[PDB]
DNA sequence: TTGTCTAA
DNA sequence: TTAGACAAT
């Protein structure tokens, strides 16, 4: 019966959803996230878009418009690493992004 | 075959779009309720009435032919019998209670309508649901056609 | 028994003490609270319609704009309001207010003035606000809105009443007519029918089919439907003003989200993931949208909007995008605000067909009571009322049509005002109902049935009288049939319905009347705290995946708002935590909801899921819940799991959960006035409980 | 044909890097705790998570609050996968 | 930079890709990405259609029967009046199955 | 079996007197010696009719795709029948599993592949159906089924014990999808083989008697008379009946389909324990045979009448 | 809702 | 050979 210390350290690790498959096989592929400007509201802490290049298509990933998931808002998304030889399951805050092709207007 | 596998296969006659091993199982019921229904009219009905024919007046309305007949007094001084509703036993639920008070599919003969309980001395609520049960049948029946 | 549980006051036996008191003929200083609770249904829902329901419901109807000559008016209604019935404007009196027994006594009819803010706008730009008067509409007795609200009994024989007086009825010209509760489909579920008359509406249907009874705030209502076909293709039909419209689901599912079509693949293949023929079926759908070159969502709600725009009846100056979302928002899942929870529930509509078309869940039985609720009188004011009120506005637009023939000086108006005076007012067209029963509505107000609404409260006696407010009418529509199968108790209806009291002739089996314990949910309380309840115990929503593979876990439909995915073996720690979450009133929970736990056997029994319903307009009846010694209020579909006992005898440890109030509490009102109703044969109770109201 | 590959974006903008590792090898075993929107992040500061069935674990956040169960499961091969900011690329 | 999904879509966009036709590589619509024709040889579709798979007639009273002259007859109750007036009750004999109803 | 009772069989003998009625039955007893009882247990299984879906226990269709060549693109439908055995049923023209396979590889694929080219010779649209079809008052062999058409290109039958086959109707490519497994399910209700002349089904398991006499009765459910003339030597015609009017009418006359009216009608007045004096009967019988046809009590009845007052 | 009569 | 038309409860 394993356990771990959980030691809370603090940054907002991204987690990807394609809406097309499972990524499994990685390779040349530019992954670029983006921030809004005004910090002083308090809408700036949920806007963020992950952009994703491939030469074939580009893929990118909200947090507020139609389609973004619902799972990292009724739910906390963290990450644990848990360094083996120390035995502690340290852990960061996540989001997770739904990723759809952008394609034209 | 234990009682959980009895319970598994009456749950798989039930269920089904077949409905054709379970009216067997009513046909098995109700054959064998109906011989705990003669057997206590032979201990009540002839020589175990308080005051007998001719002395008793519902005896000489029934056998000479006023009203009545020996159904409706036997109903009266012993059990109300199986309720038959639409020739069969009274349905289950979608979830095989076939009334709240009773577990899914419970053996019991008392869980499927055989009433055991006259009118002299009154019915038990779940009989009397059974029994309005089969008295909308009729009434309905009537009035439809 | 619990205190507080309203049958804590319940006699042990008779007393005959209070006809020789002292105390005898002094009005108490406070109406009796037993026969206050027969008019809950009644005056309760007339509450909401009235107060919040009206302010909800003018916030519904879109922004009427039509084209005057090169000018677009826009009207829309701000807020409408119900004065309670005063005496007409020019009238000499000492007091304002008119009471119910002038409005008997004159042969009148008691009602309200009905008035408005319309919100008038030319070319985008607003140029005033209007208060403009609509017309007259009834006042039920003793609602928020009569004049007899808040009276003692003494001052309530003051003004020519009774005390205990119980309102619940409309004077329509000086004749007491009340609304009887109709037996409507359960509101916003899936109930999975096996009906073979479908067979003929298209050239390749099956007899399988889910429908859907959707009601949005209490005064919109509209059925739609599912159909599986030969292919394994879903079609999706729907009637909007007397226009059967086919739409397939591929269609439907693509005009909602901008999801992929992997995405909309994978949404409704979730529990049979090693069918073949099931993701053949789901691929074909949408490679029917694909084929006309509807790759986007808006090329979807382009190619919708340019087919169903003629029958819609929308202005020319529409796009057809504009077009297209008017008929997902007044025809799809309109209790869903979203287009995003319009899609989950399309998608657990469409797996409940594919499961029962594969034999895998058994037909949802419509005329049982686990699949029913009713019709309160809150219901038919507001969606009638609703409908006028658009109606006022298309007449409206009549009138400027009207004028523009005939072409008259024709200038801007500035606050011209006369053409709302020469606009309709339904004082007449709203006392038709009433005075009637006949429901001339060009909607239908998703019903079934046109006439047998209103229905005299007679009173010939008080056995009669009080039967009128506990009547739950099946339908004035099946009375000319023949059939036997919607007139036939079921056991469903342990404690809901009573067995006797019903009548005896063609109404026998429809007319049915309620119990004494069972009373119909009024209240309407807000659900926005139960999604994050519910996720914060074992429920994964739907965007994540729960840890356990799909087809091992539960569907949860929070009042048609698909939330989530319960792991199996965490669902009963679930469904008993949210009963005690609800009989100790904590954490938001309503002392009326339903946690409906239909358990997977593998056997093709009720389709599984954690149903959960806070609506109004059900029927509830309480118990006391066992092991906590509290009452509870087990709604139409918990008891057909729960193990509910009526003796302390037969109560037992493990399989015994509930148990009745009182032993008695299967029977009606009227039929709990018979002595000795065990002992004589079923229809002499009925013919008596009969016998009593003449 | 024409792919997009877009670089529009009117309010938004890039960023600085963090304090997250870059390094994953033989060394470390990604988890992906799932917590609900109420949890507090410092609950079980020191206290143990199970990495194999189940295990009522108790926090700090009121004392009253403690009863957590965590729900310890096999790897589903999720669709969901970590990005780790590597420190050669920019 | 290839993605898992099912044949029956594209990899790249998640869009429906058509049916085979008269050439050796079928493409999807809205992106133009190339599959083989020949990549649809695991692309089975089962169906199963099932069609075929794998008394006491009620209590007897002590009643004579009007034909064969058997000492009892099995009874049957059924309210088929009104709710004003009787209970019919149907008689089958035991032997002979002879039915008559008698009306109270 | 059942029969058709109360009113509307009554009304179908008098007020229509209808030559097609529903459920016609005919009755003739055994002649009760040795060599008859043992042709009539088989002649009762002789005599009824059997559909493909009373013997087919499941039908499995495997959809794949095939391509041979730079053109040649197929689709491969390798259809699968289980025949359900034998000893599941003992009461149909002693099907032996051979006798299904035969009927399959004569006649039920030509069948299937004249459904198949009725189908390939070509609900996914938005109808809007204009009409919802259900006012202001003021008052108040391999090789033969090789050669039965080129599209079946594999064959192979159970041999051992014969309750399985298979197709591969490897049809080419289209641009609808095909619906093949409704085809193979809606073309699987069609009967089999010695379906005889509009008789459904037999029963002589009534071995009633009045004198524990075992007189055993061809109780059928279908309305063919001279199809029982050929086992004169197994059934006793002497005594042979009907529910038809019409069909004894026209084999053995108005004077012996004037002793099946009253019979009839005493019948349906004697399910429901009325006794009805067989004068009456006799009255309505001589009544409606008086022309020399049967003829009806309706409307079209009264044309025959001479008074037109009463007319 | 039948059942035959009339027209295509 | 099969769909509209005509009358009755
Ligand atoms: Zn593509
Ligand atoms: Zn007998």
């Amino acid at each position: 019966l394993p356990s771990a210390r959980w030691q809370y350290c603090g940054q907002r690790a991204v987690l990807v959803q394609f809406s097309n498959g499972k990524l499994q096989s990685p390779g040349n592929m530019r992954f670029t996230l983006y921030e809004n400007k005004d910090s002083t509201n308090p809408r700036k802490r949920n806007q963020r878009i992950l952009a994703a290049e491939t030469d074939r298509l580009s893929y990118v990933g909200n947090n507020f418009g139609t389609g973004a998931l619902k799972c990292n808002t009724l739910c906390r998304h963290f990450v644990g690493i848990l360094n083996k030889t120390s035995g502690q399951m340290e852990v960061y805050d996540a989001e997770l992004f739904n990723m759809q092709p952008l394609f034209s207007d | 075959a234990s009682y959980d596998e009895v319970r598994g296969k009456w749950q798989d006659a039930h269920l089904g779009k077949d409905q054709r091993d379970f009216n067997m199982i009513d046909l098995k019921f109700k054959e064998e309720v109906n011989h705990y229904s003669n057997e206590i009219n032979k201990a009540c009905m002839p020589f175990g009435l308080h005051r007998q024919f001719p002395e008793n007046s519902l005896q000489m309305m029934v056998q000479s032919g006023a009203k009545g007949s020996t159904v409706n007094t036997m109903q009266i001084s012993c059990l109300l019998g199986q309720i038959e509703l639409e020739g069969r036993r009274p349905p289950l639920m979608a979830s095989g209670k076939s009334l709240p008070c009773f577990e899914p599919y419970e053996f019991t003969p008392r869980a499927g309508g055989f009433v055991t309980g006259r009118f002299l001395t009154g019915i038990k609520p779940p009989e009397f649901f059974f029994h309005c049960m089969a008295g909308r049948e009729g009434l309905v029946d009537t009035a439809v056609k | 028994m619990d205190p507080g549980s309203r049958w804590r006051n319940l006699p042990s036996g008779p007393s005959l003490k209070h006809l020789t008191d002292p105390s005898y003929g002094i009005p108490r200083e406070q109406q009796k609270a037993a026969l206050q609770e027969l008019t809950r249904a009644h005056v309760e829902s007339f509450n909401y319609a009235v107060h919040e329901g009206l302010g909800l419901a003018v916030q519904a109807i879109p922004p009427f704009e039509f084209a005057f000559k090169d000018e677009r008016i826009s009207f829309t209604i701000l807020d409408a309001v119900i004065s309670p019935p005063t005496v007409p404007k020019g009238t000499i009196c000492k007091e304002a207010n008119v009471y119910p027994a002038e409005c008997r006594g004159r042969r009148s009819t008691y009602r309200g003035k009905l008035t408005a803010d319309i919100n008038w706008a030319v070319n985008g730009i607003s140029k005033g606000i209007i208060k403009q008067f609509l017309g007259y509409v009834p006042i039920m007795v003793k609602s928020k809105l009569c004049n007899l609200r808040n009276l003692p009994p003494q001052a309530l024989i003051e003004h020519h009443e009774e005390a205990e007086e119980m309102g619940g009825y409309f004077i329509i010209n000086g004749i007491e007519k009340v609304i009887r509760m109709l037996i409507m489909p359960r509101r916003n579920f899936p109930i999975a029918m096996i009906r073979p008359k479908w067979k003929t509406r298209g050239p390749g249907y099956t007899q399988y089919g889910v429908s859907m009874h959707c009601v949005r705030e209490e005064h919109s209502a509209v059925n739609m439907n599912l159909h599986y076909l030969e292919n394994g293709t879903v079609m999706l039909n729907f009637i909007y003003r007397k226009e059967l419209f086919f739409l397939p689901l591929g269609f439907a599912l693509k005009a909602l989200v901008s999801f992929s079509d992997y995405q909309i693949f994978q949404e409704l293949i979730k529990g049979k993931e090693d069918d073949s023929f099931l993701r053949n079926s789901v691929s074909q759908m949408l490679r029917i949208v694909m084929e006309e070159g509807c790759s986007t969502q808006k090329q979807v709600l382009n190619y919708l909007g340019e087919c169903f725009r003629v029958k819609l009846n929308v202005p020319d100056w529409y796009p057809n995008e504009q077009a297209a979302e008017f008929l997902f928002n007044q025809c799809i899942c309109i209790h869903l605000k979203s287009n995003t929870e319009k899609f989950y529930m399309l998608c657990l509509m469409t797996r409940k067909l594919f499961a029962l078309a594969k034999g895998e869940c058994m037909e949802d039985n419509p005329d049982s009571l686990v699949n029913q609720e009713v019709l309160t009188p809150g219901q038919l004011f507001l969606m009638f009322l609703k409908e006028k009120l658009e109606g006022w506005l298309v007449s409206i637009k009549i009138a400027f049509d009207k004028k523009a023939q005939k072409t008259s000086v024709s200038m801007n108006t500035d606050n011209l005002m006369r053409i709302f005076t020469m606009g309709i007012d339904l004082t007449k067209p709203f006392e038709y109902l009433f005075a009637t029963g006949n429901l001339r509505s060009k909607t239908g107000l998703g019903l079934l049935q046109d006439s047998g609404l209103c229905v005299v409260a007679d009173k010939l006696n008080f056995i009669r009288y009080l039967s009128h407010f506990r009547c739950v009418h099946r339908g004035a529509d099946f009375a000319k049939m023949r059939t036997t199968t919607v007139r036939r108790l079921l056991p469903e209806s342990w404690g809901f319905l009573c067995p006797v009291h019903t009548p005896d002739g063609e109404p026998c089996g429809l007319m049915n009347h309620l119990t004494a314990v069972c009373e119909v949910v009024t209240q309407f309380v807000y659900t926005a705290s139960i999604p994050a309840l519910l996720c914060n115990l074992g429920v994964t929503p739907i965007d994540g995946a729960p840890h356990r593979s799909y087809s091992e876990c539960y569907p949860v439909l929070l009042d048609g708002v698909m939330v989530g995915w319960v792991d199996k073996d965490l669902a009963p720690g679930i469904a008993d935590s949210l009963r005690h979450f609800k009989v100790l009133r904590e954490k938001r929970i309503p002392p009326w909801m339903e946690v409906v736990l239909i358990p997977m056997t593998g056997k093709p029994s009720l389709y599984p899921g954690l149903f959960l319903f806070t609506t109004p307009c059900r029927l509830v009846r309480p118990v006391q819940n066992l092991a906590l010694g509290k009452e509870e209020l087990i709604g139409t579909m918990e008891q057909i799991f729960m193990n509910v006992a009526i003796f302390e005898d037969e109560v037992f440890a493990g399989v015994t959960t509930h148990q009745e109030l009182f032993p008695h509490s299967l029977l009606s009102v009227i039929a709990n006035f018979i002595p000795f109703s065990d002992h004589n044969q079923s229809p002499r109770n009925m013919y008596q409980c009969q016998m009593g109201k003449q | 044909s024409c792919p997009p590959n877009f670089t529009a974006k009117p309010p938004a903008s890039e960023s600085p890097r963090f304090s997250l590792e870059a390094l994953t090898g033989p060394d470390t075993e990604l988890w992906l705790i799932q917590a609900p929107a109420d949890f507090a992040p410092e609950c079980f500061n020191g206290r143990h998570v199970p990495l194999s069935g189940s295990q009522i674990v108790k926090g700090k956040l009121a004392g009253k609050r403690h009863r957590y169960r965590v729900l310890s499961s096999c790897p589903q091969a999720g669709e969901a996968t970590l990005l780790a900011p590597s420190t050669e690329a920019g | 930079s290839s993605f898992q999904s099912d044949l029956d879509f594209c990899s790249d966009c998640g869009s429906v890709l058509p049916l085979p036709g008269a050439q050796d590589t079928v493409t999807c619509i809205r992106c133009g990405f190339n599959i083989n024709v020949r990549d649809f040889e695991g692309k089975v579709v089962k169906t199963s259609v099932v069609f075929h798979q794998l008394e006491c007639q009620g209590p007897v009273v002590d009643r004579r029967c009007p034909r064969c002259g058997h000492e009892g007859m099995a009874y049957h109750t059924r309210q088929m009046r009104s709710a004003d007036e009787g209970q019919t009750v149907f008689y089958t004999c035991t032997n002979c199955k002879f039915q008559e109803k008698e009306d109270s | 079996m059942n029969v058709t009772l109360g009113i509307p069989r009554l009304r179908e003998i008098l007020m229509v007197a209808s030559a097609n009625i529903k459920t016609p039955m005919m009755s003739v007893p055994v002649l009760n010696t040795k060599k008859a009882l043992k042709r009539v247990k088989s002649l009762k299984k002789q005599l009824t009719r059997v559909c493909l879906g009373e013997v087919l226990q499941k039908i499995d269709v495997q959809e794949s795709f095939c391509m041979e060549e730079k053109q040649n693109k197929f689709q491969v439908y390798q259809l699968r029948f289980q025949f359900l055995p034998h000893a599941y049923y003992q009461q149909e023209k002693c099907l032996r599993p051979e006798d299904i396979l035969r009927f399959m590889e004569t006649r039920f694929f030509k069948l299937l592949m004249e459904s198949i080219k009725k189908k390939n010779n070509k609900r996914n649209v938005n109808t809007r159906r204009a009409t919802q079809r259900d006012e202001e008052g003021h008052i108040v062999r391999v090789q033969a089924v090789r050669e039965i058409h080129p599209f079946i290109d594999d064959y192979q039958y159970d041999t051992e014990e014969s309750l399985w086959c298979q197709v591969t109707v490897k049809l080419p490519l289209m641009k609808i999808n095909f619906d093949m497994s409704s085809l193979v399910v809606s073309l699987a209700h069609g009967a089999v083989i010695y379906a005889t002349k509009g008789i459904t089904r037999c029963l002589l398991n009534e071995t009633t008697n009045n004198k524990n006499e075992k007189e055993l009765v061809l109780n059928t459910e279908g309305i063919n008379l001279p199809e029982l003339f050929k086992y004169a030597e197994v059934l006793d015609l002497r005594r042979l009946y009907s529910n038809d009017i019409h069909a004894i009418a026209n084999t053995y006359g108005i004077e012996a389909a004037l002793r099946v009216i009253e019979k009839e009608i005493k019948d349906v007045f004697a399910v429901y324990g009325i006794a009805v004096d067989p004068r009456h009967l006799s009255l309505v019988a001589d009544y409606m045979c008086f022309e020399g046809v049967y003829k009806p009590l309706n409307r079209f009845g009264i044309r025959s009448n001479s008074s037109p007052l009463q007319q």
